[PDB]
RNA sequence: AGCUGUCAACCGAGCGUUGAUCCGAGGAUGUCCGAAUGGGGAAACCCGGCACGAGUGAUGUCGUGUCACCAGGCGCUGAAUAUAUAGGCGUCUGGGGGGAACGCGGGGAAGUGAAACAUCUCAGUACCCGUAGGAAGAGAAAACAAAAUGUGAUUCCGUGAGUAGUGGCGAGCGAAAGCGGAGGAUGGCUAAACCGUAUGCAUGUGAUACCGGGUAGGGGUUGUGUGUGCGGGGUUGUGGGACCUAUCUUUCCGGCUCUACCUGGCUGGAGGGCAGUGAGAAAAUGUUGUGGUUAGCGGAAAUGGCUUGGGAUGGCCUGCCGUAGACGGUGAGAGCCCGGUACGUGAAAACCCGACGUCUGUCUUGAUGGUGUUCCCGAGUAGCAGCGGGCCCGUGGAAUCUGCUGUGAAUCUGCCGGGACCACCCGGUAAGCCUGAAUACUUCCCAGUGACCGAUAGCGGAUUAGUACCGUGAGGGAAU
RNA sequence: GAGUGAGAAUGCAGGCAUGAGUAGCGAUUAGGCAAGUGAGAACCUUGCCCGCCGAAAGACCAAGGGUUCCUGGGCCAGGCCAGUCCGCCCAGGGUGAGUCGGGACCUAAGGCGAGGCCGACAGGCGUAGUCGAUGGACAACGGGUUGAUAUUCCCGUACC
RNA sequence: GCGAAUUCGGUGAUCCUAUGCUGCCGAGAAAAGCCUCUAGCGAGGACAUACACGGCCCGUACCCCAAACCAACACAGGUG
């Protein structure tokens, strides 16, 4: 839901911060999806797809 | 024992022809032979195969 | 740069008739990741529902061979993991009772 | 401007002009196995060391690195054993495996044919082994030729020619010279003799020594001898090179040239020349080019009438475009309905090309043809012999080339070849090395074409296809 | 210009006849009745009998198989008949270990094998090693529980 | 849900003591493990108590003299 341009500004430590608040949340809704209380499916892809983004910011930041 | 350790000369194929010019495969070996040569002067010996032809010109000092 | 935190171990809840009625004894079984041990397993349970682990068991089932028109293919193996709670009994409810 | 690959749709949700799906380029992530390489293993699964983090009350546990073996550089150490070596420790840099065909170097059948069969053939084939490259190999005369004041490195193609030959003169096999062409680079570089240097090994006459010389002084390139490296110098066939031998002497000056005076080389610097990613030593790098490749975009002209029809893209009649009447699709034969075609336009990035500069190197302390000798011109080599291989040539009178074994020279009034051999003539200059083009092939990608097949055909495979299945396994292998 | 003409190759493929509604329907135990279910019952469910095994035709494993196990549903193909049933079809579920059986312990026959020696090359053996149980070492027992696991879960008491 | 009595004997192993004992020739694995000794490491350390903990990976369903394995079959055969 966040492009990958506003994460150009976050420090280290606060991707961190967002990539595990986003690995959190991304456990929360499979464990929804497992009980049959999730309605939107999308959401799945969407917290999934951040992740892999907020990997591909902070490789980019280490190497260049 | 068909290879020389100095010039690597091997053996060679050729036939063995009888009168009834009955030809067979056979092979020309290297005369080579167990020398024991030093590569310094002092004099320490390690074991090799040397054919004749090696030892003759002198590219092993037997010493 | 990798991080690894313990939910990235323990996939989905095992929502069954065999699970609820262990459940209500409080133990809670998980499909857990194929490639974890027990002690990897508690540490993750603990650290994420911050409960006393008393222990866990951990069983390996194979995929089930279903038939096609095609042929056979196979669906995943998946490993589960039940854990017991201690006795002080905080519940999970992430499993819908 | 629609999308969420597909079989293969249904449900459940969503995204999209704030530019999604899609396409091209460069990147990131990239579990496990596999050369597989921390150790082990029944490939894809088991067990670790060390370092830095994480996490626990602590052990347990997690993450990321790193840890195979050989070969070669460099540094340290030098067993038995003294010199020392073999080895050991460390730090680097490579190697390993795969691949359809084409290349090169080796090993090498049998069925068969000979109307039997053994020489011979098949056939240097099939297969195997070692190695490549984008091509390879070959290649710059120790060649041909034949008395012509002749050709001139190699490779390949056509002939010569099924000829000369060869052959249990059986079945069979089978040239080259010459001649016509594709290409061009009749291309390059070393060794040696001498000169200088540096170093190593045996040495001092330890003293009148070396130095181009005369003068004077000191008194050691150890005097010397030798081997190796480096640089000059040379690079040849009418032989050439070196050593001394001769006239005119041409970019500036300085330093060296045992020492200082004048003279002989070597060396610096600013020139200028000439070349270069080349076979002729390489490397790095800028700048440019409406050069190419990897997505695309545009692109003229019929809603035409009448009629049959479910539907015109049929029939009849009208217009129109055409640098486009290629080919498809659209409800039946469409140049004017769609995609396109002819014809133009387009690249941020990456890659492949040239071109101009930095850069690199060389040449100029210097040129030229003469006049007369000594040295040099690739050594366990050539040649010779024995036993083989291969040449059209099956041992023949058997040259040329070549392997194993034995013996074993000369440096040019030499040595090799010209089908035994000898003499004379002619051609050439072995035992050192590089080398483009013309030639062979297609795993893969792009674009096309077919008097090619059209579902028992064409690939085994138009569909689950190397699948199902059969076999312990190599392997065999459908039908739709 | 031809992949140009079939009736024969114990020819190849496919479809279909003849035998023929014929043989067979796979042991040496053997079934019956009442009721139920259901469209349909010799074959399924329940009861009551009868019979067979009983050093097995019972109970538990290894190897091998691979989901065949349990629950719900099904009845086209398979079952040598029919089938409401099924080891068959479909969906969901089910396998819990410090002590069991292995590894993380150890080696045997053997395998591979750093360096190694041998061999034209391809390779052959092999040292140190390192794997390799069919063997050696090593700590848990009784009861209960599920439709489906049980020295594994629970209960009681242990041991390393 | 509640739940009685459970005492004496006889017989008796192919199972245990037993990796024993006795005979015999055919003359009957290895390694770890354990115990022990020193080399060595060493300023702390040994036994005990109590409490709190960690105990890894793989198999485990079902058949298994069988219509579930080897036999093309729901096969009169084979299977420790
Ligand atoms: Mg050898
Ligand atoms: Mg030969
Ligand atoms: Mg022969
Ligand atoms: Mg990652
Ligand atoms: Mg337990
Ligand atoms: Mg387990
Ligand atoms: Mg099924
Ligand atoms: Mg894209
Ligand atoms: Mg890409
Ligand atoms: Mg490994
Ligand atoms: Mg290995
Ligand atoms: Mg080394
Ligand atoms: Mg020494
Ligand atoms: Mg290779
Ligand atoms: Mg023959
Ligand atoms: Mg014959
Ligand atoms: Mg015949
Ligand atoms: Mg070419
Ligand atoms: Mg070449
Ligand atoms: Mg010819
Ligand atoms: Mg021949
Ligand atoms: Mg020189
Ligand atoms: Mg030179
Ligand atoms: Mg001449
Ligand atoms: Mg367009
Ligand atoms: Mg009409
Ligand atoms: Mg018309
Ligand atoms: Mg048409
Ligand atoms: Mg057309
Ligand atoms: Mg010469
Ligand atoms: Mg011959
Ligand atoms: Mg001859
Ligand atoms: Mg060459
Ligand atoms: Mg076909
Ligand atoms: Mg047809
Ligand atoms: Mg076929
Ligand atoms: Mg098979
Ligand atoms: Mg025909
Ligand atoms: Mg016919
Ligand atoms: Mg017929
Ligand atoms: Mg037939
Ligand atoms: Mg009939
Ligand atoms: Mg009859
Ligand atoms: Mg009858
Ligand atoms: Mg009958
Ligand atoms: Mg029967
Ligand atoms: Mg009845
Ligand atoms: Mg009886
Ligand atoms: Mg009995
Ligand atoms: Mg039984
Ligand atoms: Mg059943
Ligand atoms: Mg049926
Ligand atoms: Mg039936
Ligand atoms: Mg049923
Ligand atoms: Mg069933
Ligand atoms: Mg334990
Ligand atoms: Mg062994
Ligand atoms: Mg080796
Ligand atoms: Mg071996
Ligand atoms: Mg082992
Ligand atoms: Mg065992
Ligand atoms: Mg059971
Ligand atoms: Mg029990
Ligand atoms: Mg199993
Ligand atoms: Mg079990
Ligand atoms: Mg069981
Ligand atoms: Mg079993
Ligand atoms: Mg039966
Ligand atoms: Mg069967
Ligand atoms: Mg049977
Ligand atoms: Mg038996
Ligand atoms: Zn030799």
């Amino acid at each position: 839901g966040t492009t990958p341009g506003e994460l150009r500004e976050l420090t280290d430590d606060e991707l961190k911060d967002k990539l595990r608040e986003s690995k959190e949340e991304l456990f929360n809704l499979r464990f929804q999806m497992a009980t049959g209380q999730l309605s939107n499916n999308r959401r799945l892809r969407t917290v999934r797809q951040e992740i892999a983004r907020v990997y591909t910011v902070l490789r980019e930041r280490e190497l260049g | 024992a068909a290879v020389c350790d100095i010039c690597g000369k091997g053996p060679g194929f050729g036939k063995s022809v009888s009168h009834s010019h009955r030809r067979t495969s056979r092979r020309w070996n290297p005369n080579i032979q167990p020398v024991r040569a030093v590569t310094r002067p002092g004099g320490n010996k390690q074991r090799i195969n040397a054919c004749t032809s090696c030892i003759k010109a002198g590219k092993v000092s037997r010493a | 740069a990798t991080i690894t935190d313990p939910r990235d171990i323990i996939l989905a809840p095992v929502i069954s008739e065999k699970s609820y009625g262990l459940i209500e004894d409080n133990v809670y079984t998980f499909v857990v990741h194929p490639d974890s041990n027990k002690t990897q397993i508690k540490i993750a349970i603990e650290k994420i529902f911050d409960v006393k682990v008393d222990s866990v068991n951990t069983a390996n089932r194979q995929g089930k061979r279903k038939r096609t028109r095609t042929g056979f293919g196979k669906r995943k193996s998946t490993k589960r993991a039940i854990v017991k709670l201690a006795a002080g009994s905080k519940p999970i409810d992430l499993f819908g009772a």
